[PDB]
């Protein structure tokens, strides 16, 4: 079976512009485990981004986490973007310090 | 600490 | 205060070339503590928390050995349910593996559990009475037959309600200064406007372990579930979960308006209402 990917994109503390912080990209609920997942800074490619060791939940799906150092600001946009099977094309969800 | 054997399918 | 220590195996078959990725975690509670990823460098288990680095070398080569007598066992597996369901050597497949133990407060066994799963579906898993197997399919019942032959319930059995909960213990004590304790969440609550006339209320709960937690909104003192969103409970990244709770009011009435937290790390659940 295949699931798509459910995927929230935050901060590991409030965020404040200037203040360094952690940008975090939560994909879960997949099906296969294969996938594609990258950080965006004004929709570039981030370098260096690290992710949690695959794991799954009681219903066999896959979630992991992808993580990088950041500083949020007024202006740079940040973004996830997700490739998987599932998906007609790569999705990408912008961080939203709201949520 | 992990379970010593695993029977195949 | 109850506990538990858990295994995660992952196997992806990969018909162009090469063996299966092999992708191994530990848990006690929710706290990861091994890992073992066949395309590590190390070929080791790994630790992943400080309190498992206190373990000698007899421990780390131990769970390395088996570890990756586990890697070949789901080796084998995808072969053979390859052919189970008479399935092409072209496609990638996935097997899946979970066992553990939960303890309760006095840190007595509880329940024992090993499940399986293949292509993201149940295939097999050992019944709570730790003596039965649940088959999903055909392929799986092949699969019961033979166990039941070679007796794995019996063995599984004995290292659910033995070492399982003998080492889940040892762990708990090792790491009891994180493992033992619990972190209450830190709530707040955020406005955000919809329009001149909505308003959104989020009610935050941050940093908080475990990762179970209920959040629930009440509107004059009772449960409301419209206009509501709930997120999923996530992890912050470094250790800890979080989860936030939303409801859209007409503006100028947030007061009416009540999150009520509920978490182990709390002696009675919490409530927030708007300034």
């Amino acid at each position: 079976i295949q699931r798509t990917p459910k995927i929230q994109v935050y901060s590991r503390h409030p965020a404040e512009n200037g203040k360094s912080n952690f940008l975090n990209c939560y994909v879960s609920g997949f099906h296969p485990s294969d996938i594609e997942v990258d950080l965006l800074k004004n929709g570039e490619r981030i370098e260096k981004v690290e992710h949690s060791d695959l794991s799954f939940s009681k219903d066999w799906s896959f979630y992991l986490l992808y993580y990088t150092e950041f500083t949020p600001t007024e202006k740079d946009e940040y973004a996830c973007r997700v490739n998987h099977v599932t998906l007609s094309q790569p999705k990408i969800v912008k961080w939203d310090r709201d949520m | 600490s992990l379970y010593n054997t695993v029977a195949t399918l | 205060g109850s506990h538990s220590m858990r295994y995660f195996f992952t196997s992806v078959s990969r018909p162009g070339r090469g063996e299966p990725r092999f992708i191994a975690v530990g848990y006690v509670d929710d706290t990861q503590f091994v890992r073992f990823d066949s395309d590590a460098a190390s070929q080791r288990m790994e630790p992943r928390a400080p309190w498992i680095e206190q373990e000698g070398p007899e421990y780390w080569d131990g769970e390395t050995r088996k570890v990756k007598a586990h890697s070949q066992t789901h080796r084998v597996d995808l072969g053979t349910l390859r052919g189970y369901y008479n399935q092409s050597e072209a496609g990638s497949h996935t097997v899946q593996r979970m066992y553990g133990c939960d303890v309760g407060s006095d840190w007595r066994f509880l329940r024992g559990y090993h499940q399986y799963a293949y292509d993201g579906k149940d295939y097999i898993a050992l019944k709570e009475d730790l003596r039965s197997w649940t088959a999903a399919d055909m392929a799986a019942q092949t699969t019961k037959h033979k166990w039941e032959a070679a007796h794995v319930a019996e063995q599984l059995r004995a290292y659910l309600e033995g070492t399982c909960v003998e080492w889940l213990r040892r762990y708990l004590e090792n790491g009891k200064e994180t493992l033992q304790r619990t972190d209450a969440p830190k709530t707040h609550m955020t406005h955000h406007a919809v329009s001149d006339h909505e308003a959104t209320l989020r009610c935050w709960a941050l940093s908080f372990y475990p990762a179970e937690i209920t959040l629930t909104w009440q509107r004059d003192g009772e449960d409301q579930t419209q206009d509501t969103e709930l997120v999923e409970t996530r992890p912050a990244g470094d250790g800890t979960f979080q989860k936030w709770a939303a409801v859209v009011v007409p503006s100028g009435q947030e007061q009416r308006y009540t999150c009520h937290v509920q978490h182990e790390g709390l002696p009675k659940p919490l409530t927030l209402r708007w300034e």
